[PDB]
């Protein structure tokens, strides 16, 4: 997160860290046994870390649980990044500092303010990965402007959020994390052109378009 | 020669550690890959990197 602020210990209880020997992506706990993240975060040997604040030191509130299954959207396209969503089943249920986030009943509108969180790079530019979780309030942008920023790359399953001036944005290490608007999970950190660049806001997976797929998938696995 | 190409992080925001052949140094080094749209000078291990690009 570039241009954000320190969230505060366990103030984003649904935020999880995907660990494969080191933090590589974020995710959101949507059920005591299920986490939603981005499809491009798919990796074998994932360990999910819940109740984290400082990802570098054990502070007592953590729960490290291995993934038993990782289900990437059947229509995920690695070239276009369309349908960049994945569900991770925990090997055992998490003990609910650790809480799940609700799925949206409907899509959010341009202008809606949302909370984006993660342990990604905090420099536009340079490199500086934080110890503690960072937060950022950013507005959902109109489909029109999103499409103007990324010609022929925005699908109906993606939305832009952030500031056209630049300076506040998601960045490497934030992928898969939550965009919560409100109290509802509306987006998943996905991609962008660099980080915090002027006229280049971050692009997120539009969660409201996958709610039925999510519910049925969780239920039959 | 894709082995002489600089490492490509790509547009996605993950922080995945991969290897690329660094022709100047004559060795495989680590870099942050974003998770999508990888170019060919991007390996999951130093061994794979050395086998494919070593001495290029
Ligand atoms: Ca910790």
């Amino acid at each position: 997160i570039v241009g954000g602020y320190t969230c505060g210990a366990n103030t984003v209880p649904y935020q999880v860290s995907l660990n494969s020997g080191y933090h590589f992506c974020g995710g959101s706990l949507i059920n005591s046994q299920w986490v939603v993240s981005a499809a491009h975060c798919y990796k074998s040997g994932i360990q999910v870390r819940l109740g984290e604040d400082n990802i570098n030191v054990v502070e007592g509130n953590e729960q490290f649980i291995s993934a038993s299954k990782s289900i990437v959207h059947p229509s995920y396209n690695s070239n276009t990044l369309n349908n960049d969503i994945m569900l991770i089943k925990l090997k055992s249920a998490a003990s609910l500092r650790v809480a799940s986030i609700s799925l949206p009943t409907s899509c959010a509108s341009a202008g809606t303010q949302c909370l984006i969180s993660g342990w990604g790079n905090t420099k536009s530019s340079g490199t500086s990965y934080p110890d503690v979780l960072k937060c950022l309030k950013a507005p959902i942008l109109s489909d029109s402007s999103c499409k103007s920023a990324y010609p022929g790359q925005i699908t109906s399953n993606m939305f832009c959020a952030g500031y056209l001036e630049g300076g506040k944005d998601s960045c490497q290490g934030d992928s898969g994390g939550p965009v919560v608007c409100s109290g509802k999970l509306q987006g998943i950190v996905s991609w962008g052109s660099g980080c915090a660049q002027k006229n280049k806001p971050g692009v997120y997976t539009k969660v409201c378009n996958y709610v039925s797929w999510i519910k049925q998938t969780i239920a039959s696995n | 020669d894709f082995c002489l190409e600089p490492p490509y992080t790509g547009p996605c925001h993950a922080r995945i550690i991969r290897y690329f052949y660094n022709a100047k140094a004559g060795l495989c080094q680590t870099f942050v890959y974003g998770g999508c749209r990888a170019k060919r000078n991007n390996f999951k291990s130093a061994e794979d990197c050395l086998r494919t690009c070593g001495g290029a």
